[PDB]
């Protein structure tokens, strides 16, 4: 077996800027090196063939030096669409063995959460669940934070939360939170409020809304 | 286009079996060798084995040995692989690719399957609509609570609405997953123009159409 590595298993970089990633390998591979990409949705195009240098068709600002054991892909110049994750892989020896990955994020300006909160629908309730959707969408960065405050209060308890890929046509994130209860504690409060804390600003984006104002 | 329709059997319960299928056509199927990778959702990408079409041909990896097994068919040009004693961990993505001769690389990738050995009872996913509560740009959303196994389909407008729209992953909370979807349109859009998020589940062959209604 052959053990392929790669360096740094995220990067982050802005538009236009040039980026190089290492992958190195246990021992010489007599330049078997392949490069693949594989973006989001698990879509996986290979990049570069026999020891990078070797293209299939696709963009000519991807290349690829190597010799040996230490080999690597470089994107030249950075278009909001070389987001995703690449990979490396010998086909030398057996079995067949690729590096861990390198996630590609591309740097763009920080950025303030749209929050949404929104109440049980009508349909759920009537089945005994009452679910709180709020919505913290096109951020940047990533870090972001998210609490629950029901009637001035804590969370903790019944709240799932999902972020999402970076998007590809604004180098943006966005985050989904849920507190969920069964429809008897939901009546047992007024006040239902989504705290997001960024560091666009330094005071949580707020939102929230009460039972009878509805 | 030389390309490879794959998606098998998604879910069995654990100790059973499945046979990913892997149709290849856009080239000579029996000419060019096949590859299973397989990646969880740890990140690992791991090679499995490869068959060549023509022959019998095969080289497994040490590791699935045993748990993995190469199905020709030259005749409607699809490779399968059926993986046996299944349990949670073989519950994954799986990839057939196509290796290019000269050079061991994988020129052209399938869209993947993605397997779940699982023993839970199959449920539809129930739709509740979310819209905006306290009385330019609105977003509104669906959620998709209790459903197993995996996926759903969620679009907006049959389609028509695909910008400002945003999917999460769903989350297992005990059994059943769980996701959401939000989509952003201009003020004067809704509630003066109808938007609904039709959601899809194969898996219980449910397919709901919701549509966002003012006023909870």
């Amino acid at each position: 077996d052959i053990q392929m590595t790669q360096t740094t298993s995220s990067l982050s970089a802005s538009l236009g800027d040039r980026v190089t990633i290492s992958c190195r390998a246990s021992q010489d591979i007599n330049n078997y090196l392949n490069w693949y990409q594989q973006k989001p949705d698990g879509t996986v195009k290979i990049l570069i063939y026999y020891t990078s240098n070797l293209h299939s068709g696709v963009p000519s600002r991807f290349s690829g030096s190597g010799s040996g054991t230490d080999y690597s892909l470089t994107i030249s110049n950075l278009e909001q669409e070389d987001i995703a994750t690449y990979f490396c892989q010998q086909g030398n020896t057996l079995p067949r063995t690729f590096g861990g990955g390198t996630k590609l994020e591309i740097k763009r300006a920080d950025a303030a959460p749209t929050v949404s909160i929104f109440p049980p629908s009508s349909e759920q309730l009537t089945s005994g669940g009452a679910s709180v959707v709020c919505f913290l969408n096109n951020f940047y960065p990533k870090d972001i934070n998210v609490k629950w405050k029901i009637d001035g209060s804590a969370r903790q308890n019944g709240v799932l939360n999902s972020w999402t890929d970076q998007d590809s046509k604004d180098s943006t994130y966005s985050m989904s939170s849920t507190l969920t209860l069964t429809k008897d504690e939901y009546e047992r409060h007024n006040s239902y409020t989504c705290e997001a804390t960024h560091k666009t600003s330094t005071s949580p984006i707020v939102k929230s809304f009460n039972r009878n104002e509805c | 286009q030389a390309q490879l329709q794959q998606s098998g059997a998604e879910l069995m319960k654990p100790g059973a079996s499945v046979k990913i299928s892997c149709k290849a056509t856009g080239y000579t199927f029996s000419n060019y060798w096949i590859d299973w990778i397989k990646q969880r959702p740890g990140h690992g990408l791991e090679w499995i084995g490869e068959i060549l079409p023509g022959s019998g041909s095969t080289n497994y990896n040490e590791k699935f040995r045993g748990k993995a097994t190469f199905t020709a068919d030259t005749s409607s040009n699809t490779a399968y692989m059926q993986l046996s004693s299944l349990t949670s961990e073989d519950s994954a993505v799986y990839y057939c690719t196509r290796r290019g001769y000269w050079a061991y690389d994988f020129d052209y990738w399938g869209q993947g399957t993605t397997l779940t050995v699982s023993s839970a009872k199959t449920t539809p996913p129930s739709v509740y609509p979310l819209a905006p509560g306290s009385a330019s740009m609105v977003t509104l959303g669906c959620l998709v609570k209790g459903y197993f196994p995996e996926p759903v389909t969620v679009t907006w407008n049959s389609g028509s609405l695909s910008s400002g729209v945003h999917t999460f992953p769903a989350v297992l909370q005990s059994d059943l997953y769980t996701l959401s979807s939000s989509v952003t349109v201009p003020s004067s859009p809704r509630p003066s123009e109808t938007v609904t998020c039709n959601v899809a589940h194969p898996a219980s062959s449910t397919k709901v159409d919701k549509k966002i209604v003012p006023r909870d």
